[PDB]
């Protein structure tokens, strides 16, 4: 109301013009002139201005923007348009209107945190896109209607994810895709809907956010959020010669033994480097782990711990996971009745990890859609006249139980599991766990279990010999290693791997390329563990050792002794 | 209009066939005969009507059999990308004059089908009984190709080296090896050749193909009688029509109004190498 006064309004307009044409960065460069030159070169229709600089220079503008968003933003758009006309008179020929985008709002609020007090106010929110509409013209303009749900990782267990609507105009149209994690700055306005009033029986306003700035939530923001103390602690851990030992020992403190399974799961969690050689074929940097074990080995406990540790994690059960549920499906909107896409579990697992429990319970029809996402890490949906492609870059961990409840060592690994050969081939690491009656192992298990039970009482609330790391420190290390390291395989001896692969062919026909690819990305991940820009051959040796251990575990008893004798060079 | 001159210059060369064959999937090692067959399938034949109202197919249908890992899906994807109209299925109305690729085989549309062995891998000693398709549906396909995992130590080394070289140099440079045509240029050239004109056979080539067809039918009879077993790949007049179509497509590739004896000889050689080896 006070802003609507003509005097202050015009004075603030010219003050904003002076801010645009007068601000100086720390390096002595007028940033906005470079930005406007870039926009003119790209013939865009929007200008991005940092809120932090405006707040640092003009505090009154920083106070006014959240309070009177629409009028002030229109004034700033007009000011930008006239500044462009003064600087680039010809730019009216390519564009007729220019919009100002506000970025880096200090106040970030969640969808659950939306109340009446935020109505007609600029609010920054974060979430994941689920469905989007098409480009619609208006007799004023481009329109986009999208539906945003809360991020599943942030949502606590036992409570449904809430959904909200957003509106995009002109430049913001088609700036996002379903299943993409984004943060938004927009106006929390209310809409009048008589249908809701009639249904509920009283005045109800459907609150819809009109976004101003769209930014996909890449892990760059997470890198920025990292404290320099966290970075120095991570670097100090990296220079430790026994960092691998403590990392492996830090996983599942409550579970005793089973070094190989936690080793493989950690190696898959660190992940490799995806590659797209030539833009012709794309080489995945993901490791698929299948876990077959005798009952009583706490596989579900491992899956639950992985669920908790991961920054982005989705848990699914074998019985409750259908093909339509796991994948994206086409649906007609209940209100506007256009074809819409609702993302499945795997789509929301993009860049995260997906856990499958009781994978042996999968229906074969449901299995068919899995291979495409396993091999290409992308899904193409061709339904109801809509053809779309969505990213499926996820790490998949599947659990299964052998037929009959017991693993038979006298049979091949393929025979004991009711899965087709291609599905097993898509998996990179195979680990089988059996149950043996060893009195000393029984003593160790009983002692460790009773000690853990004593420790974790609410009233009271290693094999390698190394102290486990704190959970938060491990999570921060994982984030930094994922977001900083990119190893290079410039010192690999091709003759040794060629001879090993020839021996592998000889001993497999007696009983492929993707095995070599899995070993390569395994070495890349192991190098990423030590935070090394280049891969040392020790990574290759360890990858070979673990891969050979995995392969021999899948063979019959009558031949594994001969296999161990033949490959005692590498196992030693 | 300038592209008309470009296409005329490209098709007037004496080595259009070799350039087109090299342009078909340069990334894939080997399979020169398969690449040539794919190219002539992409060009296709010509349909002809009759005063009585009957119509004869002007499209070619091919079938591929082999062990997994022989790069069949990659070939189907390349064919779908290169063809002006292409449909890829996992096993017709929307395609008119295009190519439809069908994986896991176990309306003017050309059909390119890929399938796997009955037992999973081919058995050389057993010979026949490795194909589950009935002879009636097998007769529709013009040519049938069989691929086997020829295990050679040096060939495996060469395949690994080729794959790794593609992987390494792929991001560095994307250039033609030796005069390879760009994808868009080849697509436009194929479309122009199909739209412009369609050739017809000659009398001497007709007589030569007549004699060869009679000899081949007699030889197939003799093989069936000596083997005391019914061949799963019979030879009928449809095979003669397929050879005629392939010869016309070869003549169509050079835009000549009349087919020559060289096209018929090449079509007969390809038909032999595919069907007779398969049968
Ligand atoms: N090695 C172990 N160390 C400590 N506790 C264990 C161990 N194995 C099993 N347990 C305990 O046993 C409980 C039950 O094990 P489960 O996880 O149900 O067995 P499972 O191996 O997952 O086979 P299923 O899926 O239940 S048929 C777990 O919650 C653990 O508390
Ligand atoms: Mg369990």
């Amino acid at each position: 109301e006070w802003v609507s006064m003509a005097g202050p309004r015009l004075e603030i307009h010219h003050r904003f013009k002076n801010f645009l044409r007068t601000h100086v960065d720390s390096h002595g460069h007028n940033v906005f002139k470079e930005r406007i030159s870039d926009m003119c070169k790209e013939n865009r229709e929007s200008l991005v201005v940092n809120y932090e600089d405006l707040a640092a220079r003009e505090h009154v503008l920083a106070y006014f923007l959240p309070e009177a968003p629409a009028e002030l933003l229109q004034i700033f758009d007009e000011a930008a348009l006239e500044v462009v006309l003064a600087m680039y008179p010809k730019y009216d020929r390519i564009t007729n209107h220019i919009h100002v985008r506000i970025s880096h709002l200090p106040l970030v609020e969640e969808l659950r945190s939306l109340r009446q007090l935020h109505l007609n106010q600029l609010i920054r929110t974060s979430g994941v896109v689920t469905s989007c509409t098409g480009v619609l013209p208006q007799l004023s303009q481009n329109y986009q209607r999208i539906r945003i749900q809360e991020s599943p990782g942030k949502v606590a267990a036992g409570r449904l994810p809430r959904s909200k609507d957003a509106i995009l105009l002109a430049d913001l149209v088609d700036s996002c895709k379903p299943g993409d994690e984004i943060e938004l700055t927009g106006i929390y306005h209310n809409n009048y809907d008589g249908s809701l009033n009639t249904a509920n029986g009283f005045p109800v306003f459907a609150t819809v956010i009109l976004a101003n700035h769209v930014a996909k939530k890449d892990n760059k923001v997470a890198v920025g959020e990292l404290t320099d103390e966290d970075v120095k602690m991570i670097t100090s851990l990296s220079k430790d010669q026994q960092i691998g030992e403590k990392i492996f020992a830090s996983i599942a403190p409550s579970i005793y033994g089973h070094e190989d399974i936690k080793r493989g799961l950690a190696l898959a969690l660190f992940g490799g480097e995806p590659k797209n050689p030539g833009g012709k074929h794309k080489v995945r940097g993901d490791i698929n782990v299948l876990l077959c074990g005798d009952p009583g080995t706490a596989k579900s406990q491992f899956l639950k711990y992985i669920e908790k540790v991961s920054s982005r994690a989705i848990f699914t059960t074998g019985q409750g996971a259908s093909a339509v549920g796991l994948t994206a499906y086409v649906q007609r909107h209940p209100v506007s009745r256009e074809w819409t896409l609702e993302a499945g579990a795997l789509v929301l697992a993009d860049r995260g990890v997906c856990l499958i429990d009781e994978f042996d319970k999968m229906n074969d029809q449901d299995r068919t859609s899995i291979h495409e996402a396993m091999e290409q890490q992308s899904i193409s949906i061709s339904k109801a006249g809509i053809v779309t492609s969505l990213q499926a870059r996820c790490t998949v961990i599947a659990a299964a139980n052998p037929i009959g409840g017991r693993y038979d060592p006298s049979l091949t690994f393929s025979e004991n599991v009711d899965l087709t050969e291609p599905i097993i081939s898509r998996f990179d690491i195979l680990c089988v766990v059996r149950d043996t009656v060893d009195p000393v192992q029984d003593e160790m298990l009983a002692r460790f279990v009773v000690g853990s039970h004593v420790r974790h009482h609410p009233s009271n609330k290693n094999t390698y010999g190394v102290e486990p790391l704190p959970q938060e420190v491990l999570k921060k290390y994982i984030i930094y290693a994922k977001e900083r390291v990119h190893p290079k395989l410039n010192q690999m001896d091709q003759d040794k791997v060629a001879k090993m692969y020839s021996d592998l062919r000889k001993e497999s026909m007696a009983t492929t390329v993707r095995h070599i690819e899995s070993m390569i990305r395994m070495a890349e991940a192991h190098a990423r563990i030590h935070l090394r820009d280049y891969v040392i051959e020790d990574d290759v040796n360890m990858a070979i050792r673990v891969m050979l251990e995995s392969f021999i575990d899948t063979q019959k008893f009558s031949v594994m002794r001969s296999m161990r004798k033949t490959f005692a060079r590498y196992l030693s | 209009p300038q592209e008309e001159e470009e296409f005329r210059r490209l098709a007037a060369l004496p080595n259009v066939y070799e350039v087109i064959s090299k342009s078909i999937a340069p990334s894939i090692f080997g399979g020169t005969d398969m690449k040539k067959a794919i190219a002539c399938l992409l060009f296709g034949g010509s349909r002809k009507r009759l005063p009585d109202g009957l119509t004869r197919r002007g499209d070619i249908n091919l079938l591929m059999l082999g062990d997994p890992g022989t790069a069949k899906s990659q070939l189907l994807k390349f064919v779908e990308k290169c063809s002006p109209i292409g449909v890829y299925t996992s096993g017709m109305v929307l395609a008119d004059g295009g190519v439809v690729c069908i994986d896991e085989f176990d309306s003017r549309c050309s059909v390119l089908a890929a399938a796997n062995s009955v037992f999973g891998r081919w058995d050389e000693t057993k010979g026949e009984d490795n194909i589950d398709f009935m002879p009636t549906i097998l007769s529709r396909f013009d040519m049938i190709f069989i691929v086997k995992d020829e295990h050679n130590e040096e060939r495996d080394v060469m395949l690994a080296k080729h794959v790794i070289t593609l992987h390494v140099s792929a991001l560095t440079q994307t250039q033609a090896v030796e005069g390879e045509i760009d994808l868009a240029k080849l697509k436009k050239f194929i479309a122009y050749c199909r739209v412009k004109c369609g050739p017809r056979l000659s009398a001497e080539a007709a007589e030569k193909l007549k004699n060869r067809y009679i000899i081949m039918r007699s030889g197939a009879r003799q093989h069936e009688r000596d083997s005391d077993r019914r061949s799963s790949i019979p030879i009928t007049v449809r095979q003669l029509e397929a050879i005629v179509r392939i010869a016309e497509a070869l003549s169509k590739m050079k835009l000549q109004p009349f087919a020559t004896e060289a096209d018929v000889e090449e079509a007969l050689r390809l038909f032999q190498v595919s069907t007779l080896d398969a049968a």
